């Protein structure tokens, strides 16, 4: 049936774009494989404090691959880098009513958090 | 409360011709006998439709009435077809030969009798979806008991050389079965030119009732089948049970309808399709169209929409109804073996969808369909980081994913 | 938009540029149409004027003045 | 009894009543078909073909009456393209 939650981030979309790859203080998680229907690229961009300023998203994946990447980058504005890190699986499929056969998808957007906050944290170490 | 989508999806299942429902009504109201009651009116008269149904049936593909069998649809059919013939041969004959984009009843049918020892060759087809007849003569075994390929794909619309395959299974004597579900009134058909020996009949893709199908029988020279469904010997001992009339009489005037509307209906469809078709490809790039147009029921165009996802294209697609080859819509289960089959990348197989153009679509739908697809597909490449990467000059067969 | 909205359904009717589409022409002798036609013609004017043209009076209706007379003369 | 007569009022008939189908796609298809076979049919000259054409027609009426009335009594919301 129509999941509600899930085709907003479709039809309402937001953050969806780039950040400057080259930048200290942009972080860029690409994960998923085309071949498995789900690639997500995520990308943060951090103060000189810690705090999330900003994030942007692309999806090619289910709309609920797209809900679960794009509920993921509106969620980590405003974390810190430590609280973004706290974001879960389980609280991206709770948001979004996600059946049991698309969990796979709020797994990929949590893999997709952890991968730009770590690309983040590679490029701080002076 | 809302507005309804428009169905662009006739390869699942189609709407009742007006024509249908009304010929099925008097036996819903007035004539509910049963036509296995031989001794009162009520049995006669639905009876007597039941035997009208079965000529209908019949003068469709150019069989005898005693030929057709009913059943409760395409699957029952293909079951009977290929479980009834490979046991009844069982004695001399083990082997079948089917193909890899067979439906998936004729799959498991025949993965059901591997486990009862049959042996099966699944043949492999070309890029185009069509079998390479050259290897099917190769082929055959001499416990070879039957072959099966399906008319028309149901997930591409190709069609297979039903007429060359039957002249070389009948110079072998090996049984020849199509499953016809997809073809039945779209195509013509006739047993005898094509040289079938079984085929299998589905209603409800036919503009009929659901719950009711056929499967022909040639009867000479004749070809045995063990029956699966036990019971007191309805049709011929074929398929035990209670005819349902009402389906039946509605099968069999589809059939007449489809007969009487078959060319009418491919002309217009016809070009509907090709309207669909050139007007994507020449408003997007990286559009492909999924099986050999020179052999191709119009009324089935199965196209590939690099960098998006299918599921997320029927998603922004909201007010069509279609169907897709990702794994997450098919049925919650697995990915598309058809395309799998025809070596389609398995990224540009989650990126396919099936527009159906049947007996009821208008110009109007197709131009929307066509407008919505060509706005969504923008959209949705705009939010892909594969098109963002391969704008940026990225070979993404280069890549190391995760 | 004038009551020669007559005018624009007979010419999108039989293909005929509106210029061809005079007060005095017939749909059948001047306009090329056939009974057919004409038939799609009269229920084309009675979906665009809200109107019903029953049998005798449509039979009359068989130029392109004939039509604006009818409408004109039934709201 | 005319051919003519009987076929240029059943036409009418024909393509009224069809106009009354509620589904879309019943409407449209039933309007255009009567529209395509009565052209199709035009220089058909064997008087007992014509009757034969002339009684499917007159059969196809029912169906077409019946249908509608059907259809009326179990109508549902119209398609997107008709906004
Ligand atoms: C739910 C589905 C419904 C589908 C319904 C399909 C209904 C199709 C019925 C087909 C009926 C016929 O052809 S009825 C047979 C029609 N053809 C003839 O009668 C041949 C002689 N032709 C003439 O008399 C004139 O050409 C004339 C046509 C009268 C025009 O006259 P006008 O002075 O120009
Ligand atoms: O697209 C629409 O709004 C629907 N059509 C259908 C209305 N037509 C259908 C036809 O004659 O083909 C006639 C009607 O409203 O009765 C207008
Ligand atoms: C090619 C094909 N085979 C089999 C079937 C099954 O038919 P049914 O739904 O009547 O059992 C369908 C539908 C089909 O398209």
């Amino acid at each position: 049936a129509l999941s509600t939650q899930v085709v907003d981030h479709y039809e309402n979309p937001r953050n969806v774009g780039s950040l400057d790859k080259t930048s200290k203080n942009v972080g860029t998680g690409l994960v998923g494989a085309p071949a498995c229907g789900d690639v997500m690229k995520l990308q943060i961009q951090v103060d000189e404090k810690g705090k999330i300023v900003d994030a942007r998203f692309k999806t090619f994946g289910c709309g609920s691959a797209i809900a679960s990447s794009s509920l993921a980058t509106e969620w980590v504005k405003g974390k810190t880098v430590e609280e973004a890190l706290t974001i879960k699986n389980t609280d991206i499929a709770k948001e979004l009513c996600l059946p049991p056969v698309k969990l796979h998808c709020s797994m990929l957007a949590e893999d997709a958090i952890k991968a730009a906050l770590a690309d983040y944290k590679l490029k701080q170490e002076p | 409360s809302s507005l309804r989508p428009l169905y662009m999806d006739v390869q699942a299942t189609t709407p009742l011709d007006p024509r249908v429902l009304d010929a099925m009504l008097p036996y819903l109201i007035n004539y509910y006998g049963n036509p296995h009651s031989r001794t009162h009116a009520y049995g006669w008269e639905s009876e007597a439709a039941m035997e009208r149904a079965r000529q209908q049936v019949a003068s469709l593909i150019g069989a005898d009435p005693r030929e057709i069998i009913f059943t409760s649809g395409a699957t029952e059919s293909n079951n009977i077809a290929i479980k009834g013939v490979a046991r009844f041969y069982r004695s001399r004959k083990k082997h079948l030969i089917t193909t890899q984009t067979e439906h998936k009843c004729v799959l498991d049918s025949c993965r059901s009798l591997e486990a009862e020892g049959f042996q099966v060759t699944y043949l492999p087809v070309q890029k185009s979806g069509i079998i390479d007849l050259k290897e099917l003569e190769a082929a055959i075994q001499p416990d070879t008991s039957l072959v099966s390929v399906m008319t028309v794909n149901n997930e591409i619309g190709v069609k297979q050389p039903i007429a060359e395959i039957g002249r070389i299974c009948s110079s072998r004597k090996v049984y020849f079965h199509t499953d016809a579900a997809q073809a039945v009134g779209k195509i013509p058909l006739d047993v005898n030119d094509m040289k079938i020996d079984l085929m299998s009949i589905s209603g409800h893709k036919i503009y009929g009732p659901k719950g009711v199908g056929a499967i022909y029988i040639r009867r000479r020279p004749r070809v045995r089948v063990e029956a699966l469904q036990s019971g007191g010997g309805q049709e011929r001992g074929m398929r035990s049970g209670t005819v349902p009339t009402p389906l039946v009489v509605g099968l069999g005037a589809a059939c007449e309808v489809a007969q009487q509307e078959m060319e009418y209906d491919h002309k217009r469809i016809s070009k509907l399709s090709e309207r669909l078709i050139q007007n994507i490809m020449k408003s997007l790039p990286d559009v492909v169209m999924n099986g050999d147009p020179k052999h191709h029921y119009p009324g089935c165009i199965n196209l590939s929409f690099a960098y998006v996802e299918g599921e997320s294209l029927l998603m922004a697609l909201k007010d069509v109804a279609l169907s897709s080859g990702s794994a997450c819509t098919s049925a919650s289960l697995e990915p598309s073996y058809v395309l799998r089959a025809i070596g389609t990348d398995e990224d540009l197989a989650h990126s396919s969808i099936r527009f159906g153009i049947g007996r009821f679509t208008t110009e109007e739908e197709v131009d929307y369909t066509v407008e919505k697809c060509i706005q969504h597909v923008k959209r949705l490449r705009e939010m892909s980081p594969l098109w963002e990467m391969v704008q940026d000059g990225i070979d993404l067969k280069s890549i190391k994913w995760t | 938009t004038i009551e020669e909205r007559v005018k624009k359904i007979i010419g999108e009717q039989l293909g005929v540029k509106q210029e061809e589409v005079t007060n005095n022409a017939s749909f059948v002798e001047d306009l090329g149409a056939d009974s057919l036609d004409t038939v799609e013609l009269v229920m084309a004017l009675e979906e665009e004027f809200d109107t019903e043209i029953p049998d005798e009076e449509a039979e009359k209706i068989t130029t392109v003045q004939a039509a604006i007379d009818y409408i004109n003369g039934h709201q | 009894a005319s051919s003519r007569a009987q076929v240029l009022a059943l036409y009418r008939a024909m393509l009224r009543e069809s106009k009354r189908f509620s589904a879309y796609n019943y409407r449209t298809y039933a309007v255009r078909r009567i529209r395509d076979a009565f052209r199709e049919n035009k220089n058909v000259k064997d008087p007992v073909e014509i009757q034969t054409l002339v009684n499917k027609a007159k059969r196809d009426l029912g169906v077409i009456r019946r249908q509608v009335h059907i259809g009326q009594l179990y109508s549902t919301d119209k398609l997107i393209i008709e906004n």
